[PDB]
């Protein structure tokens, strides 16, 4: 029981890790994405408020 | 040759002089010209600029006239002159187009000679009503397994393929193009489908080895290709889509049928995002315009079917969108998606893992579909559709695995209808079960092989019925099964 | 009356100077030399005894100095009976080819809203047959609903689900408001009208009038045609007591033409990139559909949602017009669920217990607090794998994923997709199958069982079908 | 003038995000366009013709050198906002400060994993 213990330990570990960089690609899609809708929202913010003088 | 020359070119030409009406370019810049004059100038009508160039009125101002440039405006300064042509912004069409590149405003660039075309069309028609249409009904034959049974398209329809780039767009559009080969030179004049290929923001040397494949098999004597390439101004990529629409509706509307692609819409987007924040209008999401919605839907909307009272052709539309990194949700895929009447989702994890065409079959999907196939491919293509989310739902499985590799295939190689319900038949009712997977695509290659030398008489017969009866159903079964006995 | 001449033309903007006998704002202008009737709604006094419009139509082929001539009212279209089984646009005319609409009287597509002490508050629920709908936020009699959804997550299979339940048991003259949709799709409900009944071409009996500006039109069509079928229904409502259904499709259209259109009239954009009044514009539309104490409307709008925001400043604003939401979600239709309504993001005002009973909200509540857990479960369930959870942990994500699968239901209008016949459940059978998939009655069935099936007597079926030939 | 007069000279600037400041806020009132988060144009410019000055003369112009240390102040650790991104990509090099570093008793707070050196190891001595 020792043995077949540490074996499903280790690939257990092996799909938590597998599953964690997964969300971690998915997650880092969705956080690029964020970041230039950010940047276009704030030169809009700067340029709609540069053309109203 | 040297009366080549005084062929007529000098006798018959044009050498007229007219009382014509001017205005003068204020000032040029950011591809638009602010123009004086023009007092009688209509608003999105034609002028023509001094150095042979052409644009359309787009802002009739009190003061000027703004002119949208179809060109680079590094050959207009202020002072030119600019002519009226009294004609809205129109295009060449008829049947003298087909075999002929040319770019967005009909002219050719394929060096071979003019276009003897005797009629033309606006470009920026309005779509028929609703009491001209008519439900899609005849099925537009694409020759990829994958698309014509579980995702089919009728005549009539907007079908999008939608796909990250280097995932195989353009292949699957060249594919529906060189499959109309069989119908084109066949007696039946109601199967002809005369296509187009609009190319927008491409590579030019990408739009003439297109060109070459499609001269190669003998498909550009039935295609019109309209090329508005990378170097092209920007509005000439905005203008390109309505210039190949209309020669479209050229076929829509004299009861025959085309096929348009555009290839591809994001590029005209953001052609036109270029031109709206040049024109300094407020940009919305992803700094595009308040339009754009309105831009490709006013384009894909002209894509119809029509009754057999306004003659009974069709326009089907394949607009091409590229997604980032596999966003389907971005601004221009979701306004897509909702001008057409469905998708075929491209992969990248199905284009590296070898499954190509990378057609994601539970994310594709055709809002028409079934109203549009063959009795045959319907009766076979249903099961492999139950089957194909079965195996779906549990990643029988080893069915779900032939069947995938089943819808594996090569490029430039659309199969005809009858020999791909025959593939989808030896995959669907069992025989390749047993068969370990790797060695199916060469069964199938050779499979139809056999097919196609040996029992044409079924395929004929499959052709004329359209459906696969009870007694071909037996007969294909024993042609299979002895088949599969001697591999 | 009054005729000027057009100074200007950006667009669907069309600038026109009077000479004398300025029109006030709202008023209808015919543009003088055109083959087809184009008419210019004025929208702004620019001064100079200039106006700004907005045209109904293409405005190429007009030129500076054209002539125009005012109405001296605003667009009036014809409103009556005889609209019934036929389409019109966004301006009365027929657009269906079966000659002139010969109405007694004309309305004006503006209108002032129905005042406060017009408002009526009864609230009877209203049966759709869909089990989603009719569990977790049940519509009701008179009351505003709305379908939210991106693109292509099933908004018009839904509301054409409803159109045909409901719009086939109802006896009220229902319309339909076609707002920037596809054209396709307009003709196909007007032949499936023609072919069930509900349009009569000849021996005039029918009980649906259609008003269409779809995608194709110029901005200024998409900004009024949802005015226009929202006048027939007021009409249908006030003069007549009758008790209407008014299906508006897509109305996220008439926002966004606002949007084009704003630029073109010289206004500071708000954010995000749409018009300043967005708010007020939605208001005024908005305000009208509405249910009185002379007759009853029941409204059901599909509104799109611009790349999947649900924060967009149109959606969210059209979020307080509404009694019902049913909010439908990508990442459920991704999992093949249909209808994709978001059962933890769908409301209603008369899921109350004093409205719906005790059995009704106390079974919603604890179908939205198994859901709502199991949502919460989902990210370490991914990252370790479910082995890990506790037992009863175990037991909550069975029962949430198998109230998953029972939400989902085959549509009459998806065989083609489906495969399955449409079934309608009735209200009764939801609550009860929903009740016994709470208590833990069917902790034996596969999940499979439950997927796009009637009333839980059909997953038993299902279940046991599974069980022999499996 | 200390190295175009065979000298070394080493030059801090202390720091570079605030000179950038004090830009954005002049042309923002001269009323020249902005851009991401309203700087003009050219700040890029703005800072690559200073970095650029810095050079190492050959024995035939004297043999001179400015060595340059400009210092940025980042917000969270963020290098990619504008003008981090626009220094980073000047320069030869960086040496990052982390405050989390700063706080486990690492002093200097010097993130080796991300500082780099370009013409670091042909500058350094034969024995280091
Ligand atoms: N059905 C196929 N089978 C095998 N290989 C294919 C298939 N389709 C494409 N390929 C290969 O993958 C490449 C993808 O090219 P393709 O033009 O079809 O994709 P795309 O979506 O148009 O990308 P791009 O944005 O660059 O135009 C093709 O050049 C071809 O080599
Ligand atoms: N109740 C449903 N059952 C099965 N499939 C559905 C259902 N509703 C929608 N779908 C699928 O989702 C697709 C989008 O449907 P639709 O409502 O017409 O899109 P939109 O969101 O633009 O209105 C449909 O083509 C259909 O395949
Ligand atoms: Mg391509
Ligand atoms: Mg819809």
């Amino acid at each position: 029981s020792t043995t077949s213990e540490q074996s499903a330990r280790m690939t257990a570990m092996d799909n938590a890790s597998k599953n964690a960089s997964e969300m971690i690609d998915k997650l880092t899609l969705t956080f690029n994405r964020t970041r230039q809708a950010v940047i276009t929202k704030e030169l809009i913010e700067i340029i709609s408020g540069a053309a109203a003088l | 040759e040297m009366s080549s020359i005084l062929e007529e070119r000098i006798l018959g030409a044009d050498t007229s002089v007219d009382l014509e009406e001017t205005g003068r370019v204020l000032s040029i810049g950011d591809g638009i010209a602010r123009v004086h004059g023009l007092r009688n100038v209509q608003a999105e009508e034609m002028v023509e600029f001094s150095s042979g160039l052409k644009g359309m009125s787009l802002n009739l101002e009190p003061d000027n006239v703004g002119v949208v440039v179809f060109g680079n405006d590094k050959l207009i300064k202020e002072g030119d002159i600019v002519k009226r042509t009294g004609a809205i912004v129109d295009v060449p069409v008829g049947e003298e187009l087909l075999g002929r590149v040319v770019d967005a405003l009909g002219n050719a660039i394929d060096g071979k000679g003019p276009i003897g075309s005797k009629t033309r069309r606006r470009v920026g028609l309005k779509a028929p009503g609703i009491i001209p249409r008519i439900s899609v009904r005849e099925p537009m034959q694409t020759g990829i397994k994958a698309v014509d049974s579980l995702v089919p398209i009728g005549r009539g329809q907007r079908e999008l393929i939608i796909g990250d780039r280097q995932t195989g767009k353009t292949s699957i559009a060249i594919d529906t193009i060189i499959n109309q080969k069989r119908f084109n030179d066949g007696s039946d004049e109601k199967k002809k489908l005369y296509c187009i290929y609009v190319a927008i923001g491409q590579k030019r040397s990408t739009v003439a080895q297109l060109v070459k494949r499609l001269t190669d098999a003998d498909a550009m004597k039935y295609t019109i290709v309209v090329s508005a390439t990378a170097s092209d101004a920007a509005p000439l990529q905005y203008l390109a889509p309505y210039s190949g629409c209309s020669m479209g509706e050229y076929f829509r509307d004299n009861g025959k049928h085309a096929l348009i692609i555009y290839d591809d819409l994001s590029k005209q987007a953001v052609a036109y995002r270029q031109m709206s924040l040049l024109l300094r209008r407020p940009p919305g999401r992803e700094a595009y315009p308040g339009d754009v919605f309105y831009l490709h839907s006013r384009l894909l909307e002209r894509a119809a079917k029509m009754n057999d009272a306004f003659g009974g052709g069709s326009l089907t539309a394949l607009p091409v969108i590229e997604t980032q990194a596999g966003d389907v949700s971005a601004y221009i895929p979701t306004n897509v998606i909702s001008i057409t009447d469905g998708q075929i989702f491209l992969e990248t994890e199905l284009f590296y893992k070898g499954i190509r065409p990378a057609i994601n079959v539970g994310l594709s999907v055709s809002r028409v579909g079934s109203a549009a196939q063959t009795r045959a491919m319907k009766q076979v293509a249903g099961t492999m559709k139950l089957e194909l989310a079965q195996y779906r739902e549990v990643a029988l499985l080893s069915r779900g695995v032939r069947l995938t590799e089943l819808l594996k295939q090569g490029q430039y190689s659309p199969m005809a209808i009858e020999e791909q319900v025959a593939v989808i038949y030896a995959g669907v009712r069992g025989y390749l079960d047993k068969l370990e997977p790797s060695k199916i695509t060469k069964f199938e290659n050779a499979f139809l092989s056999h097919v196609v030398s040996q029992h044409q008489a079924l395929l004929g017969t499959i052709r004329a019925d359209g459906k696969i009866s009870e007694q071909s159903d037996a007969k294909l079964k024993e042609i299979v099964t002895n088949f599969l006995a001697g591999f | 009356a009054a005729t000027g001449r057009i100074v200007a033309v950006i667009g669907a903007v069309v600038d026109v100077q009077f000479d004398e006998g300025l029109p006030p704002i709202l008023n209808a202008l015919e543009v003088q030399g055109r083959e087809t009737r184009l008419v210019l709604e004025v929208a702004q006094h620019l001064g100079e005894s200039t106006v700004r419009t907005i045209a109904m139509d293409g405005t190429e082929g007009l030129v500076r100095g054209q002539k125009v001539l005012d109405s001296g009212a605003p667009i009036k279209i014809p409103v009556g009976p005889e609209t019934l089984g036929r389409i019109m646009n966004v301006i009365g005319e027929p657009i269906d080819e079966r000659g002139p609409i010969k109405t007694k009287q004309f309305a004006p597509i503006h209108a002032e809203a129905p005042e406060f002490m017009e408002m009526s508050v009864e609230q009877e629920i209203l049966v759709t047959g869909i089990k989603v709908v009719d569990l977790l936020a049940p519509y009701a009699k008179g009351g505003k609903i709305g379908l939210f959804g991106g693109a292509g997550v099933g908004k018009t299979v839904l509301i054409m689900e409803l159109i045909n339940n409901v719009a086939k048991a109802h006896g009220g003259y229902s319309v339909f408001a076609g707002v920037g949709e596809r054209t396709r799709e307009g003709n196909d409900l007007y032949h499936e009208m023609i072919e069930s009944g509900v349009i009569n071409l000849k021996d005039a009996t029918s009980k649906v009038a259609l008003v269409y500006g779809q995608m194709n039109e110029p901005p200024g069509a998409r900004a009024r045609v949802a005015l226009t079928g929202l006048t027939v229904a007021e009409y249908f409502r006030d003069q007549e007591g009758q008790d209407v259904l008014l299906f508006i499709d897509n109305i996220f259209r008439f926002t966004q033409a606002g949007s084009e259109v704003s630029a073109l009239l010289g206004r500071i954009p708000s954010a995000v990139g749409y018009q300043p009044t967005l708010a007020t514009d939605m208001g005024t539309m908005q305000e009208r559909i509405t249910t009185t104490k002379k007759g009853s409307i029941t409204s059901v709008q599909a509104i799109y949602v611009p790349a999947d925001d649900l924060t967009d400043p149109a959606p969210a604003t059209t979020f307080a017009h509404l009694d019902a939401t049913t909010v439908l979600s990508r990442a459920i239709a991704e999992l093949g669920i249909y209808p994709a309504v978001d059962p933890l993001d769908s409301t209603s005002r008369i899921m109350d217990p004093n409205i719906v009973g005790s059995e009704h909200y106390d079974v919603a509540r604890g179908v939205q607090k198994i859901l709502q857990d199991y949502k919460s479960l989902q990210d370490i369930i991914a990252i370790l794998g479910m082995d890990e959870l506790s037992e009863e942990d175990k037991l909550t994500v069975s029962r949430a994923r198998k109230i998953q699968r029972f939400l989902s239901q085959p549509f009459q209008v998806a065989e083609v997709f489906t495969g399955h016949m449409g079934k309608l459940v009735p209200l009764k059978e939801t609550i009860k199958g929903f009740q016994q998939i709470l208590a833990g009655e069917y902790d034996h069935l596969p999940e499979q069982a439950f997927y796009m099936v009637g009333p839980i007597e059909e997953a038993v079926a299902k279940a046991d079908k599974l069980a022999e030939e499996h």
